[PDB]
DNA sequence: ATCGATGTATATATCTGACACGTGCCTGGAGACTAGGGAGTAATCCCCTTGGCGGTTAAAACGCGGGGGACAGCGCGTACGTGCGTTTAAGCGGTGCTAGAGCTGTCTACGACCAATTGAGCGGCCT
DNA sequence: AGGCCGCTCAATTGGTCGTAGACAGCTCTAGCACCGCTTAAACGCACGTACGCGCTGTCCCCCGCGTTTTAACCGCCAAGGGGATTACTCCCTAGTCTCCAGGCACGTGTCAGATATATACATCGAT
């Protein structure tokens, strides 16, 4: 357990964050804690997202992801809408509905 | 070549399937205009900042990174063609 | 011969234009529009492919949003039809000038 | 020259997620997008907290206030939680 | 004599679109304002100038809200406001989804 | 209580915003979003203050709060 | 003082050390400090102005919030670059909507 | 004490200049400052960004004069664009 | 209300252009060490926040009578949707040319650090 | 709030050193332009009908005025919590050198999905 990502048990790299933190002009100094923090953090919401994205894909009977599962998998979910509701994604296209009173009576 | 009122090569049926995209059910004859008249403010607002962002790198061509960032200035943030 | 009663056909491209992710507006004729602006500003201007494409990404999605809200504007006065006073009360409220 | 990317952190985590799955070159790029975006969100809030309190450090708590404002209800809970874990096996160990 | 109503009212939006004094008493306020504080934190204390710039925070956004749920009233051909104007103002500035 | 925002109080509010006639149900809906608004606005503010290690609500947190949401606010020591 | 060297009203020193402590960039170049400088006074005699010409419009003698909000408002400029900024005790401008003047 | 640093004696005195007969609050000196310190954040913040995107490590004239380009509306932006040039160049004439 | 016209998701071949595995190698990250200063800790002072008493009186609450406005219903006529035939120019696939983004080498001028000095501006009281 | 007194701490001046970048050269990717061809999509026309818009009647529920009440605002007094400041020291991060392996560029095989297209099934509309 060399690397400091084998050390937390995390996958993201550890250092290569401290080294944009670094050279980011956000402080003066960067704690020995904030890499490790973030990388974990960092790759919970990616899991989080990927886990919904495989989900609506397997949905259409389809392997690979494409930018319509992760456009999908964003919108119905409520608090990766509100997080991301000011994102534009390319060739996402929209959520499928239609309101009540266009409908044939 | 010199290039003038190409704003009318965003034909009708283009902004029919936008509208359709939307939900839309029925249109009135008068969208059209309208239409083009916001997509070119909006196009015009884009633009310049793009040009600025290209011309203090003392560059001669736009890149996609430039359009990306002046996105970012009036929070428009766009996903897929570089971060 | 045979006719549909209308309504039903725009329902239909609507349920087709919502189910894809396509581009909805041609490209040359884009390109074309985006290059005279730029003229405007500076003199001998290039640009790359995928500029033009962001653009155009840019500009479709927010047409979309605009249409959605001037749709709920109809929708309040108890109409179907759109009309340019929805699109002008839909811009006022957003707060854009 | 090289150019950094997230690509292959990406298709670890979506290997442990869905063994079974792939993904595309567009669909990559938009992670690389919102791994970008989110870094800088937290970065910046840190670095003005930081700036608030007259610091010159950046440390942990920094960054778990920081998510602690930025990230929604049950998605900052278990974000906060989940750092807390891997600080505590990072020092443990 | 009798006014013949709509006159008054007039009255009073001359009267205080004129004025920069706050509208709500100060005391009620101030006990909302703690009582919703003491859901995050027990025992919490409050500068005066904090409560004074969430009163002034709070009557800018009522304000500005009540503006745009007038022009959603005027645009269905009506004179007064009703919850669904608000609904409609609050849904196109993007707050309630 | 959330009641202590009167009627009357509301209908001045609304008098500045040029609204001539009101219906009866706008009270509710009025106290609603207020009481919304500043559920918000307080928990950020309690979650600035509570990162300084103090037990006193400033003015400088409601303006860092206010700031957050794109309600900058000018006059009180910004 | 460095100031005077450039004509300014407004510290160039001042503007100088917040740029170098601030966290912008690793180093500073000599003349950033004195066009920020020039830049914002410009700013803020416009301002002051503008003010100045309402609160005498008014007849008053100083200038109170009132004034800076019909200043800012009444500029189109300023408007929008003050958009979505409250300035306490303000208050707003006197318009009511033509269908609701009386008849 | 608290040493608080303030803009009151620089506003003072261009308001004295551009009115001589004429006075200011202490609420309207409040308001002033903090409209001084929101435009020195922005286009100091901006300035910094667009050093970093072009691989800069230094905030030259240069920057400042292209975030105020961006930042300002088009007739303030020309103006204040003049005033900067007019005083860099005066500061460097003389010595 | 059966039935005819038209649209829609499905099964399958195929065929490909892109997804994923391999290998070389260089550039950045891991490991050990020193040295200085940021901040964690404990004490002290006094400012400002919380609490309580009583007064006058401004404003909120209640009730009633009356008219203005919201809403449902009716009828008409104009403007939009649908389908069909014709014209236009967009998209595709090549070719060739060259402008300008990009990398390498250097050497020059500019900004940071530091020691000493001073007067400009923040703090406090006045009219 | 405009003005004045006090002084102390941050701005001014000058010199040295290290390096960021301005400039010049040179290679090569990608943007621009041209040609022909096929057909997908835009244009124009005519008809019919469904929805936008005006008018009218009713009933209801908002507004204005007067009376009673209630608790907000004000002034004064008491007490203590906790915010701001100061001093000391210690341990945590920056900077340096060495060394090595993880990740990026180029190369390549083969397979999941986009087309073409016949078809059972859904759905709508006229007699």
């Amino acid at each position: 357990a060399k690397t400091r990502s084998s050390r937390a048990g995390l996958q993201f790299p550890v250092g290569r964050v401290h080294r944009l933190l670094r050279k980011g002009n956000y402080a003066e100094r960067v704690g020995a804690g904030a890499p490790v923090y973030l990388a974990a953090v960092l790759e919970y919401l990616t899991a989080e997202i990927l886990e919904l994205a495989g989900n609506a894909a397997r949905d259409n009977k389809k392997t690979r992801i494409i930018p319509r599962h992760l456009q999908l998998a964003v919108r119905n979910d409520e608090e990766l809408n509100k997080l991301l509701g000011r994102v534009t994604i390319a060739q996402g296209g929209v959520l499928p509905n239609i309101q009540s009173v266009l409908l044939p009576k | 070549k010199v290039l003038r009122d190409n704003i009318q090569g965003i034909t009708k049926p283009a902004i029919r399937r936008l509208a359709r995209r939307g939900g839309v059910k029925r249109i009135s004859g008068l969208i059209y205009e309208e239409t083009r008249g916001v997509l070119k403010v909006f196009l015009e607002n884009v633009i310049r900042d793009a040009v600025t962002y290209t011309e203090h790198a003392k560059r001669k061509t736009v890149t996609a990174m430039d359009v990306v960032y002046a996105l970012k200035r009036q929070g428009r943030t766009l996903y897929g063609f570089g971060g | 011969p045979h006719r549909y009663r209308p309504g039903t056909v725009a329902l239909r491209e609507i349920r087709r234009y919502q189910k894809s992710t396509e581009l909805l507006i041609r490209k040359l004729p884009f390109q074309r529009l985006v290059r005279e602006i730029a003229q405007d500003f500076k003199t001998d201007l290039r640009f790359q492919s995928s500029a033009v494409m962001a653009l155009q990404e840019a500009s479709e999605a927010y047409l979309v949003a605009l249409f959605e809200d001037t749709n709920l504007c109809a929708i309040h006065a108890k109409r179907v039809t759109i009309m340019p006073k929805d699109i002008q009360l839909a811009r006022r409220i957003r707060g854009e000038r | 020259t090289r150019k950094e990317s997230y690509a292959i952190y990406v298709y670890k985590v979506l290997k442990q997620v869905h063994p079974d799955t792939g993904i595309s070159s567009k669909a990559m790029s938009i992670m690389n997008s919102f791994v970008n975006d989110v870094f800088e969100r937290i970065a910046g809030e840190a670095s003005r907290l930081a700036h608030y309190n007259k610091r010159s450090t950046i440390t942990s708590r920094e960054i778990q206030t920081a998510v602690r404002l930025l990230l929604p209800g049950e998605l900052a809970k278990h974000a906060v939680s989940e750092g807390t874990k891997a600080v505590t096996k990072y020092t443990s160990a």
